[PDB]
């Protein structure tokens, strides 16, 4: 006999094929879930037919006024055989149907925009001061030069002018050194965001999640002290969650210039790490431990072979290979497919380039006015 | 010889014209003040609004050690003494180019030019201190080239002063 | 049972949804939640009522009538007073009070201490005056010993080396101190930080016209509050404020201004209000308390006393105060300090050396002119 | 008729007079509570004869034996009407007797050992570059001097220019190192802040703190539900050293022995008294953790319940309580008579730590003038 | 009801030395408290078995006799077994398994370095590298242009300009150097030379050793991903006997020496050693694999479903993370002092300043050699 | 002051030889506390031996940009260079005292004096950099022995005999 499987149209798992109608049938979708289904069908041995759920939603086992939705409802209604799909393990789903094995670990990630600061040229030279300060320093240079010239041509006024100029440049150099040291050690002592206690301690970047779902249930039923503090901080909702769906929150975080954060699943973050343009990274560890599974009927003969095959594939490592190739080969990013940036501190000819440029410009002006002097000697 | 005399005379005349166009229109500093960050052009004695609903409505403006600095900034005695000193220097060089028999007038005029540069630098530094000494809580620090041709007046005054010193040396050698 | 409550900003708010329900759950805050907590602790059917007098209750001593919540309690129109009220001797023989659940006293609040913006003192901030005229002494000593040895040699090399090393240590210490000052940008609290440090200072202080503060300041025998009273009386007539709004408008204007001398309730309320600029408490003075009231001959006095005492000891009013006074705030920078942008140095922090240099050049050209004149 | 009052002497209330037994008994008692008792006896009028407590305890609930002790135990079991000795307020004390008013506001205070500032002399001058490299630069200077002398006498020259340049590079690099190091010391000594409140104490870990077992502070901390106090209790539970102490005196002498990192969190009055004690080895920071209070104790149905209430309210309103507190807590204190002895907080390099360069400067000019005199007298020979 | 657990694990311990709360409630730790928590839910009779066998559980091919907790389960002496079981195939075809309550994965081990005291590299550490000979090239340029200016037409204006711009250069370069060195000394940031497993395979400078025999060694030998093939080929050329016999020997060896002999172990034991008395450990994060620890029952019975629902309902409820957090982060005193300590001033010793001393002394030496040589040969 | 200066130079050379022999014969190079528990030990390059403890009598010695420094510290070429250059300078000044007709020998002797100063100063700096590099821990350290003081005395007496020899070499060449 034949068997039917169901899958929900999702970006990290199902590809909407561009050719589409010219290749219909079993070869209509490609991706992680359908390749897993093909591998486990080759392992156990049967014929599988793909199907699409009517509502297009994950569904839940909430005890509402009947009308259960999702794969769990579609399978408890009896018109299903197996259901391979991204599904979160929960007790209400476990109460009527069991799952085989957790083949993937999920956690809660934190969204941080990519910090990129291009180093300027001559602008960075004048950065640790003011423009009117440089105007005044060149004005004072002209003033001390003309006083020295007049006291040389008139003839200890020259000595006292030299002394006050030495005192003046003494203070100028000390002040500039102090200001530059202050700026660089302020830039050094920055703290990147890791885990949750840093977020609870900074109280400067807004963080939120979806209005409902597993993350909202975890936040509402939170009991970790730092997570309880974070939940109470988010309960004020002065800027609120300000989100409607996943892509809307992603757009808001990207347009917030790093001033906003979102708490979404580690699977979604790892998928969006390379598919999206490289502006967000994963930091810290998983905030919670949860897994996935494959839905099987509680009283069917296809309960043990599916578990055995999925656990064999998990132990073999071909699942890890397929996940790695699907999540790294077809990625529009170079954060993980190429070399990263090594933090070596120090400088790399970035801010001192402009003063080198004005150095060469001053030597050029000096040698051209010396050429003018030599041509005046030619006469 | 006389070519440098003509050069320093026309430099002094350009200094006087540049001085009077400096102490003329009130187009000194551009700031995002309030007639809301509305753009107004501020000078020394008066400030009006160049755009907005209050077009044509122009209003007068004003302003131990800090008291002395703010009194100097409000009274603006430094530009007054600077322009008086420059006018006296111009009259002295006019007398020098008219009366050739006088000797110390060239050294005097060089002294007036150097002190005019002195007055210019103290005036500009007290102006920047005065208008930056009130940070209160973007593009508030904008310049309309007013201090740029103030710097031009400074450098041309310094040039004519050093030329006057050099030609005092020359005329003392010729004696 | 019926209870009166006066309209005040730390305690009871009108709800944003005014049309949600008229009656019990129409107000939120500290006072109504405390009333609900003691009602749940004891067990009674309670409502919410508002006194139509607008006063807190003071004996006029001429017509012999009591007003406010105490007047309503005395004249047989109320039996519970959940509205906070300070305990006073005059209002004890006419109404009986419970044990105080909140401790408050006369406190100091000052305007926002910003960064200093001087013209000359900014250069004077690193090191000190003593070191600087000791530098002057060292310089004149170097000059006189150079003139002595003048009248290539070993002594000249030695004196040049030690002078160079000395000014080297001076520049290094100066640069280190200035770098530390720019790195930390640590603010220092003003002079008004204690009772006496408020006493000898020249900052003008203000208060309300009448109230607990004026009543306490009418009679004194401490010989410091006498000095404060003489300072207040000899100052300008703008010290007295008819309303606290005019006073806060005055104190937000000037850095020194007319500082308040009031109880800590409005201090801790306004340190975390919408304009987070002043969050200063300083020290504490005097001692007061807030408690509920009960008329005589009523058996619920002992029950409500035990209820409020148990609630204070196991701890539920401290939770409410922390939730609705510190957690409930428009800004988070008051509870935990933050940093700020260092930004550019401008010129007002370095304007001192410019004037010194240009004056030195000017005096050099004057002394050159004098040298020409005398020769 | 006559009346008796039960008081307990711990500190500084019922301290005996200087002449001890030379007085007549009751008339030899000075302190806060005895003066308050005399005043409130003068307000309404009754005999203020003093009694002696039996066991010296303050009283505690013992539901297992259904007994009582202390001043409250004496008052509940007859033969007592007024307990002048101040005591804390618990639920059982209000259940068995009644209090009128709290005559003072007080709570739990967090303390820290007072640091001492001792600026050294010439030692701080060579401090920011260890010890040996000052020696190294001294012989480096005499080495560059001997090289310069030999190249000047043995020979403008190219060999002199490179030596001058490398010496210049040496001076600038080592003085940049000294400036960076001194800025490091100043910054590190500057951003640190003294402890304050309870939450800043909660993030701090190496400072440590602990309280006595036989006290209401431990019961308050164990029964608290505040998350900050929850963290307090959870860290206090994981105590590997002997953090707990039995009595106050042993804990305080242990604190004075270390005086680098501890906090005991005792009651406000005792901490203030220690603040006014001749050791002068602590500073008080922060505010009251809780809102505990004192009060007077009277039996039920007595005729001296309402007059004592009006009397204690009269003392609260008149400010004589503050007068007695000032007199017996600041005037009699032998330490900290001038509390504002250090309040300028002038945080800058003064003359007390940079004087080493001045001393070596004076020494160098002294040697310079002696060798100049030696050269002059050699010429005069 | 008899429940069994292993004693040679960092999850159970003996209270005090002897006669400390004798009975069933004698041992304390994560495993026994988790067993009590899952017993209090369904209502099973808690007990202790702790029978040892010298091994955690295995199946020899020639003997065909199971051992350990699984060996006790298959032949039958208990019905509930809570113990740290890595669920795999060969134990799955014999007895069932429940949903794991925690994640797993092999994580690399490196001893955390304290500081670095180099020689010339300490001198060259601040600023940059190419800046130094950029200044020496600029100095050569100024020298040659000054000499040609003097030779063409011997001070004047050109000398003043070149001297002023050279003075500006030396002040700006010393100000930048002083600012950088001050920012280095005030606060420091630690990143470690190791960052990831791919970088671990790429660096090829630190010795790696998994174990003599175990799950890690079996996974390494049976790996399939090319980076793990590179790691295995590195393991083949293992000269200094990196085949660690015991886990205690490996951590004892890596504690003494940090330059080499890195250890490979699971995340649980690594995080346990993170909070132990030497207090010197470091991990980079990221799990190479994904396993878990779960309970097992002899075949299927009524206790299977009860214990599965009990451990799952404990997994969504915040109690298992409670136990993990409180145990692992409260019996370890090293991690209480989070981040770092700013009370480490010290001073500039000789080792990081002596490089310029060597440069100066060599410069003066070679200077007087070349001076004597040129004076002896030119004349 | 010419013959007395000859006497001063030869006495300084003999004192330099005596200080070199004392330095190479020194057993208490540095007062370092440790284990033979932290107790005071007399650290020695040839024999690092203890004075207090139950193990007195038996004792054993201590042992790109880092290999060379460690190698030259272990081989201890600095005392060898110091004694070789000092002996060469002393032989040169002794020969100059013997036969006076040559004048380049005293300039040469100044050259060996300044190169011996070079050698012992680089030995001092390499030894301090070698023994100061112990970042593993030791609350109390340093407290250097008198060997460093004797080496400093040798360095200063070498530089003063060098400058005196060069100065009067130029002199005696001038009046020649
Ligand atoms: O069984 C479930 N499996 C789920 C699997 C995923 C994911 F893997 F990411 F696709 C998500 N995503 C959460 C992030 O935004 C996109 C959807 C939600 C799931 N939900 C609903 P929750 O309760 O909101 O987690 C379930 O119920
Ligand atoms: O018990 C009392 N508690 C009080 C508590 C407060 C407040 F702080 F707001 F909570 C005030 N505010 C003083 C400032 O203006 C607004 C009302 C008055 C109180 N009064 C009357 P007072 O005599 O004017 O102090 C009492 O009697
Ligand atoms: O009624 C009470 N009044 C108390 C008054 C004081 C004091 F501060 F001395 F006035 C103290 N001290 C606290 C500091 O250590 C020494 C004893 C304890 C008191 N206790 C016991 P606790 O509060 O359970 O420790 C009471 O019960
Ligand atoms: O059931 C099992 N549970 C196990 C649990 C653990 C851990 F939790 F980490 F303590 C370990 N650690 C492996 C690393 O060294 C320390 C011990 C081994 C286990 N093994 C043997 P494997 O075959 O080597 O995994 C089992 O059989």
């Amino acid at each position: 006999r034949t068997y039917i499987v169901t899958t929900i149209l999702e970006d990290p798992y199902v590809m909407l094929k561009k050719n589409a109608n010219q290749f219909e049938g079993n070869d209509r979708y490609e991706g992680y879930c359908v390749e897993l289904a093909a591998e486990i069908a080759k392992h156990v041995g049967y014929s599988y037919r793909l199907e699409i759920v009517s509502d297009g939603k994950y569904g839940a086992r909430d005890p509402d006024t009947k009308a259960w939705n999702g794969m769990v409802g579609e399978l408890v209604y009896g018109r299903a055989d197996v259901a391979v799909a991204p599904l979160t393990i929960t007790l209400v789903r476990e109460e009527v149907i069991d799952f085989s094995k957790p083949f993937m670990s999920l956690g809660i990630s934190i969204m941080i925009k990519k910090p990129q600061k291009s180093k300027p040229g001559v602008f960075s030279f004048l950065d640790p001061l003011a423009y009117e300060i440089w105007m005044c320093i060149v004005f004072a240079y002209i003033g001390v030069s003309v006083v020295l010239f007049l006291v040389s041509r008139f003839s200890l006024s020259g000595r006292i002018v030299g002394g006050v100029w030495w005192f003046f440049t003494l203070i100028i150099i000390s002040s500039y050194t102090a200001n530059l040291a202050a700026f660089l050690t302020v830039e050094r002592m920055v703290s990147p965001i890791e885990s949750a206690e840093d977020l609870a301690k900074q109280t400067e970047i807004a963080y939120g999640t979806l209005e409902a779902g597993s993350t909202k249930e975890f936040f509402r039923r939170s009991k970790i002290a730092v997570f309880e503090k974070m939940w109470t901080y988010m309960k004020s909702a002065e800027p609120s969650v300000f989100v409607r769906t996943t892509e809307e929150g992603m757009i808001r975080v990207r347009k917030s210039k790093g001033k906003y954060a979102y708490l979404l699943e580690s699977t979604m973050n790892e998928y969006i790490e390379q598919r999206k343009p490289c502006d967000t990274m994963k930091v810290g560890g998983n905030l919670d431990s949860k897994g996935y599974g494959i839905a099987t009927p509680k009283g069917s003969a296809l309960r043990n072979p599916v578990n055995l095959a999925v656990l064999k594939l998990n132990e073999q490592g071909l699942l890890d290979k397929l996940k790695n190739k699907w999540w790294y080969d077809k990625g529009e990013c170079g954060s993980g497919g190429g070399d990263s940036k090594d933090k070596t501190s120090a400088l790399s000819l970035s801010n001192v380039a402009g003063v080198f440029y004005i150095l060469i410009g001053g030597l050029g002006l000096a040698m051209l006015v010396a050429l003018i002097e030599f041509c005046y000697k030619s006469r | 010889r006389g070519v440098q005399m003509l050069l320093t005379t026309v430099g002094a005349f350009a200094a006087f014209s540049l001085m009077t166009i400096a102490v003329g229109t009130d187009y000194w500093l551009y700031s995002r003040g309030v007639c809301e960050e509305v753009m107004t052009h501020s000078g020394l004695w008066r400030t009006c609004c160049l755009e907005g609903n209050f077009k044509g409505l122009c209003k007068q403006i004003d302003h131990t050690a800090e008291y002395f600095l703010r009194a100097v900034r409000a009274s603006s005695i430094f530009p007054i003494l600077s322009v008086i000193l420059l006018f006296m220097g111009g009259l002295c060089i006019a007398a020098s180019e008219f009366y050739k028999t006088r000797h110390n007038i060239i050294l005097s005029a060089g002294i007036f030019f150097v002190s005019a540069g002195l007055s210019n630098i103290i005036g500009i530094i007290v102006y920047i201190s005065a208008n930056a000494g009130d940070p209160s809580k973007k593009n508030s620090y904008s310049y309309g080239w007013s201090f740029y041709f103030g710097a031009l007046s400074f450098i041309i005054a310094e040039m004519v002063g050093v030329l006057a010193v050099h030609m005092f040396i020359d005329r003392h050698k010729q004696l």
